């Protein structure tokens, strides 16, 4: 026969790992919601905790 | 994993008025297995310091 590319065993390669991204863009910024107040901020730190005020 | 098997001819003469032919190699393949293994055993406390070593 022949040398015969169809003896010879083929190998099989790879590479890395590359991460994908899901796109759906998120922004809807910016808008409202923004501009913490520091009332809102009386709520947020403790002491004094929940629920909410008024 | 794979090999080149090794080669087995004869001979010819030469000679005047006379030629040669070529000749072919082949080739094969293996494998293997990986396995894993593995056990825990824990201890006790109280008789651990009742006891007078670990």
């Amino acid at each position: 026969a022949y040398t015969k590319i169809s003896d010879v065993i083929v190998p099989e390669l790879f590479n890395p790992y590359v991460i994908n991204t899901t796109t759906q863009l998120s922004a809807f910024f910016q808008s409202g919601i923004a501009a913490t107040d520091d009332e809102l901020n009386a709520l947020a730190k403790k002491a004094g905790g929940g629920s909410t005020l008024n | 994993m794979p090999y080149w098997n090794d080669l087995d001819g004869d001979s010819q003469v030469l000679n005047d008025t006379d030629d040669l032919v070529p000749q072919k190699i082949n080739a094969g393949q293996d494998k293997a297995v990986l396995i894993l293994r593995g056990n825990a055993w824990s201890s006790h406390d109280l008789a651990a310091t009742l006891s007078g070593s670990d």
